[PDB]
Formats: C-alpha cells, sequence, structure tokens
C-alpha cells in the first residue's frame, strides 16, 4: 500500500517598541 | 563615587540595608551619566546580579532585575550582566509571580539573545527552555510575543533545545495561541516558532495532533503577508506528516482559493500542502474536487509555464485527485473538460526534468482510464511521446537519475500506452511507431508491474490479426510461455492472453 507518494519540505527560514512599553 | 558605596551596602547583612540600596541604585540606572559609572564596575553588577537572585523581598527584585535591564540596551552593559552569571538569575525570575519582575526579566534575556554572544547556550543551561514555556499560559499578549520570540532564537538550528520545547508540551501551547489571539505581532512570532520546528522529527505530529493544521490556517487570509507566508510555510513542512487527519475540510477550500492569489510563492507553497494533503485520503480528494479544486490546479500549471517549482507539487495533486476514490473518473474527466490536456501532454517535453515527467506520465495513465479521454490524448500528440520516453527510459536500464529510477518511467509509459491501448485508432499509432518489439523485451523483466503492462500491452495490440503475427514474429512466444507460470495473477492472465490471440 501507500499508493500516492509524499513530497518532503523542510523550510525551516519589530519588538523594540513591543517591549519599552511592556516596561514603562 | 556612590558606586563604591552601595556595593558595600548592597552586600550587608541586614536586608532591610540592601532592599534600601537596590532602590537607590535602581535610581541611579535611569540617568546614563550614571548608568555607565554602574556598567563599568563589575563590583556593582555581580552586587546586583546577587541581590536580584539571592533577595526574597518583592521590590528588591523589582529594582534589581529593573537595573539589570536597563543595563542591557548597550554593548558594554550586555558583557558585564553576562560575566557574572546573570543569565541564570534571570531565568531564575522567570518564575516570579510579580509581572513587573517577570517583564523586566524576559526583556533583558531577549536583549542578551539578541546581542550576546554565549548568551543562547546560557541560557539552556539554566533551563530557560521549560521555563519560557511555562509561561505561555500568560494572557499579557505582548508578553507572549517577547517570550515566544526567545523561543525561536533558542530554537533555530538546534534539535536538542528543539526536542526539549517538544518534551514540556510545548507545540500545544504555541497552537493554542494560534487560535485565540488575534494581536499580529504575538502570531507572528508564534508562527516563526512553530516554522523552525516543524522541520523537526518528531516535532510535526506534535504540532498535528493539537489541532496545528486548523489554527495555521486561521490566518490564511490574515491581512498580515509575513503571517500568511510562516503559515503557509510551516503547513508546507506539516504537510507530509498530516495525511490522516480528519477536519482538513476549510483549510482545503482556503488552499484552493489561494491558488489564485498574486503570490506566486503563496501559489507554489499552496500547491504544495494540496498535492501532500491528497495522497491516499479520500475525504481530501473530494473535498478538493468539490470546491473548484480541478480547474484551479489545472489553470495553475498553465500559469507556471516552465516552474517546476509549482507545475510538480500541482501535478502530482492533480495526480492524486484522479485515482483511488468514489469520483476518481470525475476527476479524471473534468480536467479534459476544464482543457487541461494541452499543458499536460506538453509538460512530458523539454525542459521538463525526470521529477515532473514521471509525475505528469502518472497523471497521463490515471487519465486515460477514461475513455473519453483517449481520442483528446491522441489528439495532443501523447503516444509518440509516451512511446520515446520509455524508449530512453528502457535504454538507460541496458546502457539512478535525478533521483528517478529509470524502470519507473519504464513502467509508467507503458503503463499509459497499456491504457490508451484502449481504442482501436489509438492501438494503430502505438503499432505505427514499431513498439511491439520494444513491448516484447518488456516481458523479459526481472520486475512484475513491467511484465504486467508489457504483457497488457501486447493483448490489446494482438486483437489485431496482422499485429498478432508482428508479435509471434518477435519471439513473444517463449518468454511468455515462462510467464504463464508467475505468481502474480496479472501477469499470468495477461501472459496467457497474448499466446490465446496470438
Amino acid at each position: 500500500g501507500a499508493n500516492d507518494e509524499l513530497i518532503s519540505f523542510k523550510d525551516e527560514g519589530d519588538l523594540a517598541d513591543v517591549k519599552s512599553s511592556l516596561v514603562n | 563615587r556612590a558606586i563604591p558605596e552601595l556595593t558595600k551596602l548592597l552586600n550587608d547583612e541586614d536586608q532591610v540595608v540592601v532592599n534600601k540600596a537596590a532602590v537607590m541604585v535602581h535610581q541611579l540606572s535611569k540617568k546614563e551619566a550614571s548608568r555607565h559609572a554602574i556598567m563599568r564596575s563589575p563590583q556593582m553588577v555581580s552586587a546586583i546580579v546577587r541581590t536580584m537572585q539571592n533577595t526574597n523581598d518583592v521590590e528588591t527584585a523589582r529594582c534589581t532585575a529593573g537595573t539589570l535591564h536597563n543595563l542591557s540596551h548597550h554593548r558594554e552593559g550586555l558583557l558585564a550582566i553576562f560575566k557574572s552569571g546573570g543569565i541564570p538569575a534571570l531565568v531564575k525570575m522567570l518564575g516570579s509571580p510579580v509581572d513587573s519582575v517577570l517583564f523586566y526579566a524576559i526583556t533583558t534575556l531577549h536583549n542578551l539573545l539578541l546581542h550576546q554572544e554565549g548568551a543562547k547556550m546560557a541560557v539552556r543551561l539554566a533551563g530557560g527552555l521549560q521555563k519560557m514555556v511555562a509561561l505561555l499560559n500568560k494572557t499579557n499578549v505582548k508578553f507572549l510575543a517577547i517570550t515566544t520570540d526567545c523561543l525561536q532564537i533558542l530554537a533555530y538550528g538546534n534539535q536538542e533545545s528543539k526536542l526539549i520545547i517538544l518534551a514540556s508540551g510545548g507545540p500545544q501551547a504555541l497552537v493554542n495561541i494560534m487560535r485565540t489571539y488575534t494581536y499580529e505581532k504575538l502570531l507572528w512570532t508564534t508562527s516563526r516558532v512553530l516554522k523552525v520546528l516543524s522541520v523537526c522529527s518528531s516535532n510535526k505530529p506534535a504540532i498535528v495532533e493539537a489541532g496545528g493544521m486548523q489554527a495555521l490556517g486561521l490566518h490564511l487570509t490574515d491581512p498580515s503577508q509575513r503571517l500568511v507566508q510562516n503559515c503557509l510555510w510551516t503547513l508546507r513542512n506539516l504537510s507530509d506528516a498530516a495525511t490522516k487527519q480528519e477536519g482538513m475540510e476549510g483549510l482545503l477550500g482556503t488552499l484552493v482559493q489561494l491558488l489564485g492569489s498574486d503570490d506566486i510563492n503563496v501559489v507554489t507553497c499552496a500547491a504544495g500542502i494540496l498535492s501532500n494533503l491528497t495522497c491516499n485520503n479520500y475525504k481530501n480528494k473530494m473535498m478538493v474536487c468539490q470546491v473548484g479544486g480541478i480547474e484551479a490546479l489545472v489553470r495553475t500549471v498553465l500559469r507556471a509555464g516552465d516552474r517546476e517549482d509549482i507545475t510538480e507539487p500541482a501535478i502530482c495533486a492533480l495526480r492524486h485527485l484522479t485515482s483511488r476514490h468514489q469520483e476518481a473518473e470525475m476527476a479524471q474527466n473534468a480536467v479534459r473538460l476544464h482543457y487541461g490536456l494541452p499543458v499536460v501532454v506538453k509538460l512530458l517535453h523539454p525542459p521538463s526534468h525526470w521529477p515532473l515527467i514521471k509525475a505528469t506520465v502518472g497523471l497521463i495513465r490515471n487519465l486515460a482510464l477514461c475513455p473519453a479521454n483517449h481520442a483528446p490524448l491522441r489528439e495532443q500528440g501523447a503516444i509518440p511521446r509516451l512511446v520515446q520516453l520509455l524508449v530512453r527510459a528502457h535504454q538507460d536500464t541496458q546502457r539512478f537519475v535525478e533521483g528517478v529510477r529509470m524502470e519507473e518511467i519504464v513502467e509508467g509509459c507503458t503503463g499509459a500506452l497499456h491504457i490508451l491501448a484502449r481504442d482501436v485508432h489509438n492501438r494503430i499509432v502505438i503499432r505505427g511507431l514499431n513498439t511491439i518489439p520494444l513491448f516484447v523485451q518488456l516481458l523479459y523483466s526481472p520486475i512484475e508491474n513491467i511484465q504486467r503492462v508489457a504483457a497488457g500491452v501486447l493483448c490489446e495490440l494482438a486483437q489485431d490479426k496482422e499485429a498478432a503475427e508482428a508479435i509471434e514474429a518477435e519471439g513473444a512466444t517463449a518468454p511468455l510461455t515462462e510467464l504463464l507460470h508467475s505468481r502474480n495473477e496479472g501477469v499470468a492472465t495477461y501472459a496467457a492472453a497474448v499466446l490465446f490471440r496470438m
């Protein structure tokens, strides 16, 4: 079994303003 | 000058005297003037780090954590906080029940990770991932945004750090972030963390079973492109591990629609996901077929031209949809009514590579199963090209190219011909390319599938008297006699037929 076969994909690959307002 | 004193005071026994100093010290670090004084004094940084660490006062912690935070905005600051073992201590503040301390902590840690060499390795030793992941249940999206980005920098290119996140229940937590929150920046950083883990060979299913597929598909049409793209790449990496998950119906409709996006890259990713999501899964095949799947995939091949990066996944998808399910005929059939044949048959020609030519031979094999496709496939000039590829394939096996064994090609082409030979007109052409001598030699294959379709093509052909003598006169009788006795009923069934008509 296992008719249709697969394709293998392995694409592994602005918080400064987020942080200041998280502290202040 | 005050520095040397407070340093002294922070190392006092009278804790009262200490918190008193951390308050002052933390008021001095507000002004860059006094800030430098501090960074520049190892006894001051250690002092602080040791106080915040050992302290047990919910404000001496605030101020100490607060202080080294304001120290981490510069380069010399980070080194001072690093050389004094402040990381293990910051990881320790990640367990505070006091948000301020917590906030000041994840921010300083984020800063060290981003710019300080040695930080990443330090945070892992200190057990930072486990703690970081424990903090994914917090309801402050900005806190979550910085926390998740930490996991992404630690996990990137690190399987171990990846296995630790996974073992801490990380997947199901990030995946739940994608279900609940609408803050784009959070969704982004999280999606990026899911992206990095989806390449790991242990995380995939954890992400798929937690409902990752349906949750990454929730943001497929959000306005943010970076969000969309990340969600797509991640969905692509998870796809070969998602073929048996129920509830893909909506993500299927969305993916189809996206083939018509304006971004080739989006279209490419989507054709990829539909390709894998359609493997051996009848529920998925029919859903793709229901929402406009065939026409859209076909339109994608056309639009793509020579881009195998698109045509291939898309052609594989058309292949999957045209077989092994209640409406395979409806599909096979629909690819014509939507004008696919021209570009399909054209894909067997140069400059198509083998990976694609193989997949395209399979679609053709499948599409010939539908009688109304015989005439069309012929008039597009399929037989002649299917016939010469087989020849090139057969000769190689006598003379593992690009990851494609030529025997698979030998089987498909001859397989498509076995099927096309169900029409009398097609038969004439097949004979007309003096192929009979080649199929006969195909009887001597050590592979059963090959013998079956060789025998199979020769059975169709032999029902024509002259062609029957052509095969006989070719030596067929001998090898067929042996094929008569195979355990593969298919080969023996077709073995016995040629001889009979012969």
